[PDB]
């Protein structure tokens, strides 16, 4: 639900997610960086 | 007090089937854990009860260890054999200790431990020593009536359960009423029911007949199977080897007192009585009574039988909402198709008409031929394919070049299905693309490359939502192939 | 639920299914205890508080 709970996770189980594809990875690696957050903090 | 206290532990081994051994062992720990919690140091104690008098010494026990852990409860084996030589590993060095007081207490610890074996655990001795009630039709009076069970007490103690499914549609019982039922199981919640008691299940009927045929009791008939609608109607298939004596007839008794009685413990149930055969096919005309059957014809690879009557039989054949079909289907274990004589003869006709409509597509023969294969009883590809070339060859007009070359355009019409099964669907080719994800069958790999999924690549960039249409696909099972396809593409 | 009928081997007695409970007295007052008389009927066996 929060950017906090989405930047813990790790982008190994953010692939096994349902409906979670190689392209909606790279957007939300893209937006987060856009911010200046990184994912597995 | 001295006599009273013998009598008192001879009375729990009689209450549950229990030991006096055993009752008195459960009292000693009882009173040694009653002892050590009053004792505010925490110290092994071991009691023991004089089997005559009922007197108790309790000791501070100090278990003969080789190293000791709780200097508290343990002694070193060379410290114990330094106050008694004849100690081992594994005894009790004892001191003089204040006996507990037996107040209402103890007597609480006490009786507690004589009632985990003498009335949870005679709820199960009970059941275990009626070994015969324990599997045939045990009876007990209702105790507790629920929405969901009812609670039967059985005496000494022991209770058991008549879960709803366990119970006829129609009954219905009141605290206090008495019922018969078989014993189907046995489990361990000693603590309430262990017991479950069953009225609808098929056990119930045998045993019923059982009870009321001698003949059955004395193993002179035997029931085979037995098929049942709860409360509605059942059929049973006796069989006898003394040819002295008519099963059926047995099982009926004079004007059908015997049979009445079991119908009347069932609430009103019609019961059939059918003569067991070991021919299937005669074994499913007597299951098919009271409906006369005209002809039969079994299908040995379907396990199925179609089942030809007069019109005027068929409504008595199906029976009401398909229950005689139904009962006879449960007591044979085949399936059964009931139609009439013309519905036979048409349903033979089309398929007479789609195998020569099949050989003469795939086999590149004339109707005529086709026509002799299907009246000489090849009805598939497969038959034709692998059967001994002897019963080929024993059609009229077929030589052995003629039954080879027939043989090998049947399995050359069945490999060209298997090219298919192989590329389009994914049994070969594209086994190791489409149906690479693991969880997908040659059948789902075609349903894959009907959307354009036709490599193990292209299944790897898939969302579940892009699945979710798929007939057969869960989203957990499209998540997982999904995965497993990723796993190939992107991790190997 | 402890089945007071084996008594007789543990408590002795003949059957604790009787209720036990010590007569508890009720709240509202504090107090120090000044004085305690005790009466005996006679032929009853005096306790060592008496």
């Amino acid at each position: 639900h929060y950017i906090g709970d989405l930047v813990q996770r790790t982008e190994v189980e953010l692939l096994k997610t349902p409906n979670l594809g190689k392209k909606s990875l790279t957007e939300i690696k893209d937006v987060l960086a856009s911010r200046g957050l990184s994912l597995g903090m | 007090m001295n006599k009273e206290i013998l009598a008192v532990v001879e009375a729990v081994s009689n209450e549950k089937a229990l030991p006096r051994e055993k009752i008195f062992e459960a009292l000693e720990s009882a009173l040694a854990t009653a002892t050590k919690k009053k004792y505010e140091q925490e110290i092994d104690v071991r009691v023991q009860i004089d089997r005559k008098s009922g007197d108790f010494d309790t000791f501070r026990r100090w278990l003969v260890v080789d190293e000791v852990t709780q200097p508290t409860k343990e002694i070193t084996l060379e410290a114990a054999r330094y106050e008694d030589e004849s100690l081992n590993l594994g005894d009790y060095v004892e001191d003089q200790i204040e006996s507990v007081t037996f107040d209402r207490i103890t007597t609480q610890t006490a009786k507690q431990v004589i009632v985990q074996k003498v009335r949870e655990a005679e709820r199960a001795m009970v059941v275990d020593q009626f070994r015969e009630h324990e599997g045939e039709i045990i009876t007990g009076v209702v105790k507790k009536v629920n929405r969901d069970n009812i609670s039967l007490d059985l005496g000494n103690n022991a209770e058991a359960v008549i879960l709803r499914e366990d119970m006829l549609p129609r009954e219905n019982f009141r605290p206090g009423d008495r019922v018969r039922g078989v014993l189907y199981s046995v489990r361990p919640e000693a603590r309430g029911a262990q017991l479950f008691v069953t009225r609808s299940k098929p056990e119930m009927l045998i045993e019923l007949f059982r009870i009321e045929v001698p003949e059955i009791g004395e193993e002179v008939i035997e029931i085979k199977a037995a098929a049942r609608d709860p409360g509605s109607r059942a059929k049973i298939a006796v069989k006898t080897n003394d040819k002295r004596i008519d099963p059926v007839g047995a099982c009926v008794g004079m004007r059908g007192a015997r049979v009445q009685a079991v119908s009347t413990e069932l609430g009103g149930e019609r019961i059939d009585i059918v003569l067991w055969d070991d021919n299937p096919a005669q074994f499913v005309i007597n299951a098919m009574a009271p409906a006369d059957v005209a002809s039969i014809v079994v299908d040995e690879d379907k396990h199925t039988m179609d089942i030809a009557v007069e019109a005027g039989n068929l409504a008595q054949a199906i029976g009401r909402n398909g229950q005689n079909v139904r009962l006879a289907s449960q007591l044979s274990g085949w399936e059964l198709n009931v139609m009439t004589v013309d519905d036979l003869q048409a349903k033979h006709q089309a398929e007479a008409h789609a195998a020569i409509d099949t050989f003469t597509k795939y086999l590149d023969i004339d109707e005529d031929f086709a026509t002799v294969l299907v009246e000489e009883g090849f009805s598939t590809l497969e038959e034709l394919a692998y059967v001994p070339m002897k019963e080929l060859l024993e059609i009229e007009g077929l030589d052995e070049p003629t039954v080879e070359a027939l043989r090998e355009r049947a399995k050359n019409a069945l490999a060209t299905i298997a090219q298919a099964q192989e590329e389009s669907l994914g049994d070969n080719k594209p086994a190791d693309d489409l149906l690479n994800l693991e969880g997908v069958d040659r059948d789902l790999a075609f349903k894959l490359a009907a959307r354009g999924v036709c490599t193990l690549e292209d299944l790897a960039e898939q969302g579940i939502d892009d699945l979710a249409d798929i007939e057969g696909l869960t989203d957990e099972k499209a998540g997982a192939l999904i995965m497993a396809a990723r796993n190939i593409c992107w991790f190997g | 639920t402890p089945e007071e009928k084996l008594l007789r081997a543990i408590f002795g007695e003949k059957a604790s299914d009787v209720k036990d409970s010590s007569l508890r007295v009720p709240n509202g007052v504090s107090g120090t205890v000044i004085d305690v008389q005790v009466f005996t009927r006679d032929g009853v066996e005096k306790d060592k508080r008496a």
